[PDB]
């Protein structure tokens, strides 16, 4: 509530939110969501900062760096591409560096990611990332969304979220598949309640 | 200092958002304050009151759900101003949002 944060929101645009559960597509969905989580999070606090990177497509890229201009934010959505696989660890390492760099250096730090495809990689690369972020003071939320087959995905998630958590700051949502809406399941929940 | 890739009229943003439905923004913090949900047709608001998103917009392209300007008071009325028109009267909002409805290919 009076919490003053910086967060950085990392889009899953991979190959995965092109086919499947159709109206919305996955990765509309996914924008309506970080949609309503950036009015939430700038109704929260004025001073609060949002920033929005995708982590697939042609490769990482930077959307916004976090701002409290909730127009700014909607507009860097606008005409995301999809395809490729997410590149996680980068992901989380360039908008880490992005929080570094907030100019309110009272905020506190926290990096959202879609998690809505295959991770590729193993607990023990990502329990690395998840102490340097511990290190580094940023919180991680992490949104497991999308097919719900491959049982080594939650506890590659759950590792990850292990490794960074710091006095429960750091949370994770299932969403099922299947879902009523993306938004709707993460109304109740951490990433927009706090 | 606007980049070649964002649209401004002076302060104001100019801001496309899809939506699935409108009706995604029944809750959301941001614009739930000024919709009311039961208006049929485009609207947009002419001050920042509750459910100020009233004004009919003439002749409203395809898929286009509303208009809200965030700040500012400018005139209005119904079946007046074109969506294009509207981007005139910003009197001082500094984003204009633009609602359009999704369309899944």
């Amino acid at each position: 509530g009076p919490v003053l944060e910086a967060t950085m929101i990392c889009i899953d645009n991979s190959e995965w939110m092109r086919n499947g559960d159709y109206s919305p597509s996955r990765l509309q969905a996914q924008t309506e969501a970080v949609n309503l989580l950036c009015g939430a999070k700038t109704q929260s606090n004025p001073e609060n900062t949002v920033g929005i990177l995708t982590m697939a497509g042609k490769g990482v890229r930077v959307l916004t760096t976090p701002t409290s201009d909730l127009g700014k934010i909607l507009a860097c959505m606008h005409g995301l591409d999809v395809g490729g696989e997410i590149n996680l660890t980068a992901a989380i390492q360039i908008a880490q560096l992005a929080l570094k760099h907030r100019q309110n250096k009272n905020q506190r730090q926290r990096i959202i990611v879609f998690a809505g495809s295959p991770i590729k990689y193993e607990k023990k690369a990502l329990e690395i990332v998840g102490k340097r972020l511990k290190k580094n003071s940023v919180s991680l939320d992490i949104v497991n969304f999308g097919e719900d087959d491959d049982e080594e995905k939650p506890q590659k998630l759950e590792a990850l979220l292990t490794a960074v958590n710091n006095n429960d700051g750091s949370h994770i949502v299932h969403v099922p598949s299947g879902a009523n809406a993306l938004s709707d399941v993460l109304l109740s929940t951490p990433v927009f309640t706090g | 200092g606007p980049a070649p890739n964002e649209e401004f009229v002076g302060d104001m943003r100019i801001v496309n958002v899809n939506l699935s439905n409108i009706d995604i923004l029944k809750k959301h913090e941001t614009f739930k304050k000024y919709f009311d949900f039961t208006l049929t047709g485009p609207r947009y608001n002419g001050n920042i009151a509750e459910f100020a998103m009233i004004w009919k917009i003439k002749n409203p392209p395809l898929n286009l759900l509303g208009v809200f300007f965030d700040d500012g008071t400018r005139d209005d009325e119904d079946d007046k101003y074109i969506l294009e028109e509207l981007k005139q009267i910003g009197n001082g909002a500094k984003n204009m949002y633009i609602f359009w409805q999704y369309e899944q290919k």
